[PDB]
């Protein structure tokens, strides 16, 4: 608020002023791979790269 | 190494290599019994890497 001096104070009123803040998002984030049918014959390298993602 | 010897001998400086392909002669194929063998693998698309496909 303004503070403001003296007794007549006549057409000095002020007005009311709040302001704001803007929260938004962004892209998403992701880790997207490929795989052939032949490379989940053993699926540990699968597994592992699903925990190196998270 | 002498145990798997079999040929009388090695291949002398130059003698002559003997061509048996002079004619185009439909084959007549002979073996001894699981001479050939066949390698089969899975296909794993029952992984669940693959979700939209039965």
């Amino acid at each position: 608020s303004p503070t403001q001096e003296g007794w007549d104070l006549t057409d000095k009123a002020t007005g009311l002023l709040e302001l704001n803040v803007a929260v938004n998002m962004g892209e998403p984030d992701n880790d997207f791979f490929q795989l052939r049918a032949d490379d989940l014959r053993d699926e540990t390298a699968y597994r592992r790269r699903i925990q190196s993602a998270a | 190494q002498r145990a798997y010897a079999n040929v009388n001998t090695s291949l002398a400086d130059a003698m002559a290599v003997n061509i048996l392909n002079v004619k185009d002669a439909r084959t007549n194929v002979f073996w001894a019994d699981d001479a050939i063998r066949i390698v089969s693998q899975p296909i794993p698309a029952n992984h669940e890497l693959f979700a939209g496909m039965k």
